[PDB]
Order: C-alpha cells, then structure tokens, then sequence
C-alpha cells in the first residue's frame, strides 16, 4: 500500500513499498487396489465389481478431504507472512495480532468464520491435473502375468491445498458457542468484531465482512442458536440473527 | 534429466496475480457527517447573524 | 469418509406423545422464544410401544 | 469403499478392499382357537360368525 498522508514539514521522507510473495508446489497422489483374476471371474453374485464406481467417487471426494484437512491443520501450517495460518502472533509493522483464541480449560471443537465475499476465498485448492484411471484386464499386461493376476485399479492426481490471507480468517475459538449468554453471543460477536477491527500494513482498516460460519456436526446446534433463531430466551430479539450463514461439514474433527 | 537446481527447479513455476487486490479498505463515510466547503485562500472566516 | 445421515422420524409410544410433540411441534418455548427444533423431525405415535 | 488417496513416494502401495455379509432365517408362527360344535351350530342369534 502507498504510504499514508503526512503533514508537510521541512523536506519529505521518501518511503518504500513492500512486495509480498507466496510459493507452493504441487504434490502427487494415488490410490491403488489389487485383486485376482480367479476372484472376479468366479464372482457369480456380482457384488465384487463396483470397484470402478467406488474408485471414481473416491477420486471425486479427494478434494474435500484435502481442503478440510488443511482447514483442520491451519493452526500448524504457515501462511505467507511466516506464522501459522491461525496464530496469536501475526505481525504488523510494529504490532502483533492474533487470530486464534483458546481457554486452556475447555477447548474441544473449533468453529470457523470465513469472509468469502472477497475475490480470493480461504484455503484455496489448485488443480494441475484432472482424474485419470487405468486397468489390467487384458492377457498381455505385465501384472496380468506377474502372478495369478494383479488386476490393479489406481488413480493419478496432481493436487495440493493452498491458503490465503491469514488475517481475513478467524477459525479457532474453542471456548464455547452456546449458553444462556456469554457463549451464545460473546465469543461469536467477539470473533466478528475482532475481524472487523483488523488493521492493515500502513494503518488502514481491512474492511472484513464475515459471512460464513463453518462448524463440525457437533457444534451445529450452538451455531444455529447463535444464528438462525429470531426470538430470544427472554422473548427479545437475537441481535446476531441472520448475521452470517452457517454451514455444517463432517470433514473436520 | 540431470540439471542444476538453480535453473529448472527455479523456472518451473507459473506466476499468477490472484492474490492481487484480494482484500479492500473501509468505504468512504465522511460524507454522512460532513459537508464539503471549497476554499480559495489560506483560511476561511465564517459569520452569521443572530 | 463422513456418512450422510438425515434423521427425519421420531418414534415414541402414546405416553411420550405429549413430550415428543412439545419437543417438536411447539413454536414458542417459554416467553415467546423460537423453538430451534420445530419442523425438523416428524413424530410417529403408535400404541405398539411399551 | 475404495481406499483414500496417498502421496506418491517411490512405489504404488497395493491396497485391499472388503465386503460385508448379513443373514437371517425365517420363522413360523401360529394362532389357534378351539370351539364346540354344539355351541356354535346351535347359535341362532348370530353372536358367533365374526370368528
């Protein structure tokens, strides 16, 4: 960002910019299953050859596993700045900022708040190669003649999970998400306001607009009372009703 | 096959600019709390009748 | 991999029919609040239970 | 289900799949009622007959 405006006194202080870079390399993946000729050719029941479609759906489901495992491990993997994606010591010019809250008493499951409105989303994924498959169902195969048979069915995929700004995301607050009060409202509005109160390199607000709340299946009820209930226990409004849309996923924890 | 890891291992990359302008800045708001009065000299003196 | 399970039916005997309908079937809990468990599971009342 | 994807390090790791089986046998039931010939064959009001 361009340096902030300054009051003209004496000469000028010629400043410098700050270019940033992120590097990430593709990885190779494969799942392979081997069977025998006698097994399949003696399978008169026909409940042994859905291998093709099972393998196809495994390949289709791989990206979900990759992305959500990365989301789980965000507290361990590093973002561009140099710290963990979810860390308490994200650096600003002289300042230190934290995007992960704990309790050291009750930390079981972590909800996640993701402002996906921006052009670049969170925990992005890169697709270098689509899926490709192969079989061993002809006599001339080396595997077909290596033993009785090795009728392998495998997958080939080049992928790796990616991430983005580790300040636009706040995805670790394992304190609590639901109670009569102070867990239903405090720890959620806390994340919302902390994300809306971020400061950029230079001294300008980030303009964060949290819109997605991601929780495991176990915290969905807490998330739904936090957002999705119009009235309140005492008959009043829920000030956070319809504040952010919640999504329930079973690929985390 | 064999090659120095400072030429191929360095140039086997594709630069992309997705990260550019990913985030934004707080929108302008001073209009809702202030009027714009242009000035043509060092200072402006204001005077109104009681 | 996760299993997709979507509960849609709650089976209770006659004696628990009132409790089941109160849990799911009432829109206002105590002070006009909203029942989070309204119209998510359909209750089945059968006398062939306990 | 098919095994999950694995990072490529050296050689393909040939995996195994599994199948499951369940079985149950039928059972025979009955309900029996005994009535007296003279009791029902003399029934003139039709009390018996919905049997």
């Amino acid at each position: 960002q361009f340096p902030k405006l300054r009051e003209w006194i004496g000469q000028r202080v010629i400043k410098d910019m700050a270019a940033q870079g992120y590097q990430i390399t593709n990885k190779l993946f494969e799942s392979t299953v081997g069977v025998k000729r006698t097994d399949i050719e003696d399978d008169n029941l026909g409940v042994y050859g859905p291998l093709m479609q099972e393998m196809g759906r495994a390949a289709g489901a791989h990206p979900d596993e990759l992305v959500f495992a990365l989301l789980k491990a965000g507290n361990a993997n590093l973002c561009y700045d140099g710290q963990n994606f979810f860390d308490t010591d994200h650096p600003v010019y002289p300042n230190v900022d934290g995007t992960g809250t704990a309790t050291t008493v009750s930390n079981l499951f972590a909800p996640a708040a993701d402002p996906g409105a921006a052009w670049y989303l969170l925990d992005t994924s890169r697709s270098l190669k689509p899926l490709i498959y192969q079989e061993r169902m002809k006599p001339s195969f080396t595997s077909m003649t290596k033993e009785d048979d090795e009728q392998v069915f495998m997958a080939d995929e080049y992928r790796y999970g990616v991430r983005s700004r580790c300040n636009v995301g706040f995805g670790f607050w394992q304190l609590a998400a639901m109670s009569t009060e102070e867990l239903n409202q405090v720890n959620f509005e806390k994340v919302y306001d902390a994300m809306r109160n971020q400061k950029a390199d230079g001294g300008r607000p980030l303009d964060i607009r949290p819109n997605l709340l991601v929780v495991p299946t176990t915290l969905r009820s807490k998330a739904k009372e936090v957002v999705g209930v119009q009235r309140l226990a005492n008959g009043a409004d829920n000030p956070n009703f319809e504040l952010v849309q919640v999504l329930d996923t079973a690929w985390l924890n | 096959a064999i090659i120095t890891p400072a030429l191929i291992s360095a140039l086997k990359t594709s630069f992309q600019k997705h990260f550019q302008d990913a985030l934004a800045t707080a929108p302008s708001t001073y209009l809702q709390v202030a009027t714009v009065i242009p000035s043509t000299t060092a200072s402006n003196t204001y005077g109104w009748l009681g």
